[PDB]
């Protein structure tokens, strides 16, 4: 009876381990799948960067949003080296809108020494005068945040909906 | 109006940066409109006391300005609803939102604005006659049982300008207008009264009537007074809703308002189902007791502010209903939990611990609550009369009477109905201690008892004395062994046994004996005490005269009388007439006298 | 011996299971891919700037 | 919803104990989450407690070690803590913060919810009616637990309450098999265990036991070891209760949640209050402790319009076996009933030693009854209670006087007491006695006595049950 | 005389609790012994 109990205990523990490993394998496969989808989204967005016509409008919106955020007498904007005239024009367009919006006089500079890394697909980082407050309003950060916020909808699309969930609220 | 909302040192937050506004004023915070009350003022800024959660409140949030303090809406439709500590129409919000949890930003009026009511004017007052605060100008047939009267708000008067005819109108509509010296003010069907003030009365009359109770136990031993103040110990499993239901069904009051703290849905649904089940045949017809109730309760969860505001909401509602010339019983359940609520509100005040954290003004709150009761002549022309009783169910911490609150409450009440769990374990109901229970309002009731009975008080004194003498003889016969004692005290033993087994128990599961009329109780007690006196006199006289009369001779000659006494309780006054019962009891007493005569 | 054969067969069956659910998941992705990506890129593109709701003059 | 960017900082006014303080903040909010970056790149989360003007106060979970005054990137999420709930939590093991620790991937969230969540409307509360069998004879036979009956287990140092909890978890089940065998295949039971303030050996023993029983398909475990940061110890109960509410009121499952060593939770609340620099209370505990424990415990029961329920089984230790300690006292004014474990019975080597004499239950009146089970549950419990009481009394009287003075009934009482303490309480770790088998063994013990001495069982059932 | 002599301290609370419990157990034991003695007395003084 001692040996029988030992054998059956070994049977049960082995089978439980196999079940656990199988479920974990399934979950890891799903995680890799969603990661691949997000990487494709990154790549497609990086492709879309190239079209200058709408990239100018996007940069205008990004700069306006940063200016609306920081709301301080001094401001500095940071952008890739290769897009310098674009940010110049966008800022010269953005300043009067900010004045007409907030009813305050501010001064905006562009730095000429430190720049975004080469690998940056695009975006903008806005510092204050004393470089102690910032909003890295960069394209990849927006992609990550927007994807993480909409994650349950992504799962709903890629794997339907679970019938056992009867109610939503 | 800047929301300068700070952080918290508890479940409450504060704010600042506003203009001058009086304290104890209710304003709203954020886009969620959370309940807030000004407490502290310094400079041009004021702390606030928010009741809901403090999560997600940000700087720069609006703070709406108002002009009224914490108050309770008062009007028709209150009867039959379920409210929290801050008067939220909880059934109505569950109906509106179809939600599971407590929704936020609850901007729903305590009463609906789409239900019409049948209006009967006073048909005596004419436009131009001067009306003072507290005079009835209208009545509503809220339900067949109770008619929700309507009175002019207190602190108002003037010469009437318009009177509305009978019709089907809502709350917002105008039915009465008048004109004070200089201005004129309309009046709808709803009035609002701040919680922390007492509505006025003309004068306070002494309580001079007994509060009826269902069973002869604690109604002939230790009666309560209508409009009085009483303490009843009670705990889980002992049975506390027995007295609640007894006062709801078989009593002379007119409305029941049940207020507690940390209540369960069990009691809510139980009273809801007892409304159509535990009915009352006022005119031979059953009717839902929902019409005679207005439930108020808070469950742990509720922020301690609302949990502590529930008691004041309840007493305000009870007073608004007593002003209509009725009778009330306010079950102040969960008294120890209410002291805990007081401790909890004082937790976020850093106040000096008077005793185990009790705030210094604990006694002030006790006095301000328990005293607002009694019988009062109402303030108006038709001269009504009505009273509010309060029944604070004591809930000791495991039988230890060490709480200062318990002693403080036990010094204000005059009536005490002690409960012993072990007597309930002995299968004896109602479980009454029979020695610690008392009633010092006996003096107030002597005058009632004389004018209609002229015998009960001697019987009630004899019963108490016999109850003590039986314990004395119990001590004697545990020392001796219950086998060596004279007959003179054995008759006391036997009568005490008979009173215990028949007169000091009333089965609420017996179909027809769930309510003993008091005249019946007087009859039974008179018959039993007459038997006791006759047997005692016979044995004492024959102890030396001749033919020593003993337990066996008496018992055998009165096996019939003993069984008839033991079967008195099976009368069924519901079907058999009262005249039949009294005549049969008189005949039984005659038979007792005849048997004792035939002995000698 | 019977138990060892049983574990072998059960492991084979469980691996067959994992294969079939993995294949089903892959097919489920391949069925609907472009819609979510277009939606996500559209959300990224949209800007709608504004000011903090609680700022005052 | 929110598409605005995130605002970081590098200003830090001052730091003190488990707190951090920084100013020039732009429109802060209460209980906002923050992500911090150190000079060495390590990342530590935190939560906001105090706000005033531009000044702000966060609280680092992982502890203030080597935070730099200038070179620190403090970042603001713009929201409050949100739980990534999902049904496929089941079979996983997480740490206190929710990050998986069983080598698996990040949670794939079906939805998000408030960590505090929302409290249940009292009108949508349904009185418990039916009982959930635990697999223990000492509890089931003598003491029923309705759905949602929040019953705590009082224990102290050295007592094996942990093993009892593990046994209850692995032996949990329903009584729906009373109807039919084929119809019991529709099982809808789940467990959410929340180890908190638990030393390593215990946490791993729980893990090993759960893996051994093979029922990991319906067990979600939250581990918080002793050496973990103290601030995370107050977050785990909220996470466990939120996941339980999800699985109950969204998928219509029955759930039994267990919390262990709540004294450690009380210690954590005491410490965070002391760091907050607030006035102490009685025994130094926070004044609002009753409110906090209330908003923790009560999330349980049944609601109309749903096919689902929750049942809270707290476990807590008693310092110095002090029954009047604040923690069990304030737990008494919320929960229902009391279970005890007797030190002497542990010293007698009787497992599991649940003392039946002081045990109570307020819902036992209606949790059992006719139709839902047999008609012979409550009366059997009362009779067995009386028999055990008189048996212990007769044992005491035998010790006082001697064996020569015993009557026949006294011998029967002593034999019943010995057989009861040998059979009923003694269950062994793995014996899964059903309710029916438990009543049968109670009858087996009661067979010692003549029917006449069994006066607490009505004759109506003695003419049916004694002759078997 | 009126009160035991010991300094107020928590260990003293536990100690006096133990003393009271020991007194109660001895009380119950000697009551049971007295009951046995009274029964013996009654049955030897029977007839």
């Amino acid at each position: 009876e001692k040996k029988e109990k030992q054998i059956e205990q070994q049977k049960k523990i082995q089978m439980s381990n196999l079940m656990n490993q199988a479920r974990l394998k399934v979950l890891r496969a799903r995680d890799d799948l969603i990661t691949d989808l997000l990487n494709e989204a990154k790549q497609r967005l990086s492709k879309v960067v190239k079209d200058t016509t709408r990239y100018q409008v996007l940069l205008d919106g990004l700069v306006l949003q940063g200016l609306y955020q920081l709301l301080e007498p001094r401001m500095i904007v940071r952008c890739r080296k290769q897009d310098f005239p674009l940010v110049k024009a966008a800022v010269q367009k953005a300043i009067p809108m900010y004045k007409i919006a907030t009813k305050k006089d501010v001064d905006v500079q562009i730095d000429q020494e430190a720049y975004l890394p080469e690998e940056i697909a695009g975006g903008v980082e806005i510092y204050n005068g004393d470089r102690k407050i910032k909003v890295s309003n960069t394209l990849e950060s927006r992609l990550d945040l927007i994807a993480q916020q909409m994650m349950p909808e992504v799962r709903g699309a890629l794997f339907g909906a679970n019938a056992n969930r009867k109610f939503l609220d | 109006t800047f929301g300068y909302v700070h952080g918290v040192s508890g479940p409450v937050v504060t704010a600042c940066d506003m203009a001058g506004a009086a304290m104890y004023e209710l304003v709203r915070v954020g886009h969620s409109e959370l309940v807030g009350e000004i407490i502290r003022l310094e400079g041009d800024m004021a702390t606030i006391q928010v009741y809901e959660e403090t999560s997600g409140v940000s700087v720069g949030d609006p703070v709406l300005r108002t002009g009224k303090p914490l108050s309770v809406e008062l009007g028709p439709g209150i009867m039959g609803a379920i409210f929290d500590g801050i008067q939220r129409p909880l059934s109505d919000i569950s109906s509106q939102t179809q939600s599971i949890y407590i929704p936020r930003g609850v901007n729903v009026s305590a009463l609906s604005r789409d239900i019409k009511w049948e209006f009967i004017p006073s048909k005596n007052l004419r436009v131009g006659s001067h009306i003072t605060g507290g005079d009835i100008y209208g009545i509503v047939n809220e339900n067949s049982l109770i008619k929700h009267k309507i009175m002019l708000p207190p602190r108002n008067r003037g010469s009437v300008t318009y009177i509305a005819p009978p019709g089907n109108y809502d709350a917002s509509d105008v039915v009465l207008e008048l004109e004070f010296e200089g201005v004129k003010e309309k009046f709808s069907m709803v009035q609002v009264w701040p919680v922390r003030q007492v509505r006025p009365v003309t004068e306070k009359l002494p309580a001079n009537h007994p509060l009826l109770t269902g069973q002869r136990v604690l109604d002939a031993l230790f009666p309560c007074v209508q409009g009085g103040t009483t303490a009843i110990p009670g705990a889980f499993g002992c049975g506390k809703t027995v007295i609640s239901q007894s006062l709801s069904k078989y009593s002379n009051s007119d409305v029941i308002i049940y207020v507690g703290c940390g209540e369960r849905g069990n009691e809510m649904s139980e009273v809801l189902r007892d409304f159509p089940e535990l009915t009352m045949e006022v005119d031979g017809k059953v009717e839902s007791i929902m019409k005679r109730t207005a439930l108020v309760a808070n469950t742990s969860n509720m922020p301690v502010a609302a949990r502590e505001a529930s008691i004041y909401t309840g007493i305000t509602l009870s007073e608004y209903f007593r002003d209509m010339g009725y009778h009330v019983s306010m079950m102040a359940d969960s008294t120890s939990r209410w002291a805990e609520a007081l401790r909890e509100i004082s937790g976020r005040l850093a106040e000096m611990p008077a005793d185990s954290g009790y705030p210094a003004y604990l006694g002030a709150r006790l006095a301000s609550f328990y005293e607002r009761a009694g019988r009062v002549k109402c303030l108006g022309n038709p001269e009504r009369e009505g009273s509010v009783s309060i029944v604070g169910a004591v809930s000791p911490p495991g039988g230890d009477f060490s709480d200062p609150v318990t002693s403080a409450t036990l010094g204000i009440v005059q009536v005490f109905w002690g409960l012993d769990k072990k007597l309930a374990q002995r299968k004896h109901f109602p479980s009454v201690n029979w020695l610690i229970s008392y009633s010092k309002y006996m003096r107030a009731l002597d005058e009632y008892y004389d004018k209609h009975f002229t015998e009960f008080v001697p019987l009630r004194t004899k019963a108490k004395e016999i109850l003590q003498e039986e314990e004395d003889l119990a001590e004697i016969v545990q020392l001796v062994g219950k086998a060596s004692l004279a007959e003179t005290d054995k008759i006391t033993l036997e009568v005490a046994k008979l009173i215990k087994d028949d007169f000091l128990q009333q089965n609420g599961y017996t179909p027809y004996d769930r309510f003993c009329p008091f005249y019946k109780t007087v009859g039974m007690l008179s018959n039993m005490i007459s038997f006791y006196d006759m047997a005692r006199r016979a044995v004492e006289t024959t102890a030396q005269s001749d033919n020593k009369i003993t337990w066996s001779i008496i018992r055998e000659h009165m096996g019939e009388i003993l069984y008839k006494l033991s079967s008195m309780k099976f009368k069924d006054p519901v079907k058999d007439g009262e005249a039949k019962i009294k005549a049969d009891y008189a005949q039984l007493l005659e038979d007792m006298q005849n048997a004792f005569r035939s002995l000698e | 011996q019977a138990a060892m054969g049983s574990q072998g067969n059960l492991s084979a069956e469980v691996e067959q299971a994992t294969r079939r659910q993995v294949q089903g998941m892959q097919s489920s992705q391949q069925r609907n891919r472009e819609r979510v990506l277009a939606q996500l890129l559209g959300m990224v593109c949209e800007v709608r700037p504004q000011v903090h709701p609680n700022y005052r003059v | 919803y929110l598409s605005q960017p995130r605002l970081t900082y590098k200003t830090v006014s001052g730091v003190n104990g488990p707190l951090v303080i920084l100013d020039h903040v732009k429109f802060p909010r209460y209980a906002e989450i923050v992500h911090l970056t150190l000079p060495d790149g390590t990342k530590r989360s935190g939560q906001v407690l105090e706000v005033s003007g531009s000044k702000a106060v966060v609280q680092v979970f992982e502890g203030t070690s080597g935070i730099d005054a200038k070179k620190t990137s403090c970042e603001f999420t713009g929201d409050i803590l949100r739980t990534p709930v999902s049904e496929d939590m089941l079979g996983r093991v997480f740490n206190g913060s929710g990050k998986p620790i069983d080598r698996g991937p990040v949670v794939l969230a079906e939805d998000f919810l408030d960590i505090m969540g929302q409290p249940i409307n009292p009108q949508c509360r349904i009185y418990p009616e039916e009982m959930i069998q635990t697999g223990i004879s000492a509890i089931d036979g003598m003491n029923s637990i309705a759905r949602g009956q929040k019953i705590p287990i009082f224990s102290a140092a050295g007592l094996p309450h942990n093993e009892i909890a593990a046994q209850i978890c692995r032996q949990a089940g329903l009584v729906k098999k009373s109807k039919d065998v084929v119809d019991y295949s529709e099982e809808n039971f789940a467990i959410v265990f929340a180890a908190m303030g638990v030393n390593m050996e215990t946490a791993r023993f729980f893990k090993s036991d759960f893996e051994e029983n093979g029922s990991m398909d319906n067990v979600c475990l939250f581990l918080n070891l002793a050496n973990d940061p103290t601030i995370e110890r107050i977050i785990t109960p909220r996470l466990a209760l939120t996941t339980a509410e999800f699985l109950a009121y969204q998928c219509e499952k029955h759930v039994l949640v267990i919390l262990t060593d709540m004294s450690s939770y009380a210690e954590a609340l005491r410490e965070v209050s002391a760091a907050r620099e607030e006035v102490p209370g009685r025994r130094g505990f926070p004044g609002y402790m009753y409110t906090d424990l209330a908003t923790i415990y009560e999330r349980a029961g049944r609601v109309e319009g749903r096919n689902g329920s929750i049942t809270q089984i707290p476990i807590l230790t008693m310092p110095n076996d002090d029954i009047t300690h604040p923690i069990p006292d304030l737990t008494g004014y919320i929960t229902e009933g009391q279970i005890y474990v007797d030190r002497q019975l542990h010293n007698r080597q009787i497992y599991p030693p649940i003392n039946v004499l002081p045990s109570l239950s307020r819902l036992m009146k209606s949790a059992i009854g006719e139709g839902m089970t047999r008609k012979d549950h409550a009366d059997v419990s009362n009779q067995l209670y009386a028999c055990y009481a008189i048996g212990k009394d007769v044992q005491a009287m035998k010790a006082v006087v001697g064996e020569e003075a015993l009557t026949s009934d006294d011998l029967l009482y002593l034999e019943f007491l010995q057989k009861f303490e040998k059979n009923f309480i003694t269950q062994g770790p793995y014996e899964n006695r059903t309710v029916y088998e438990t009543l049968d063994i109670g009858w087996q013990l009661l067979r010692i006595f003549p029917k006449e001495m069994l006066k607490r069982i009505p004759q109506s059932t003695l003419s049916e049950f004694y002759p078997r | 005389k009126d009160r035991i002599e010991i300094f107020p301290s928590r260990m003293a609370q536990t100690i006096m609790k133990a003393r009271l419990k020991g007194a109660q157990t001895g009380r119950n034991l000697l009551k049971k012994k007295s009951d046995a003695l009274t029964l013996r007395f009654r049955q030897i003084l029977k007839k």
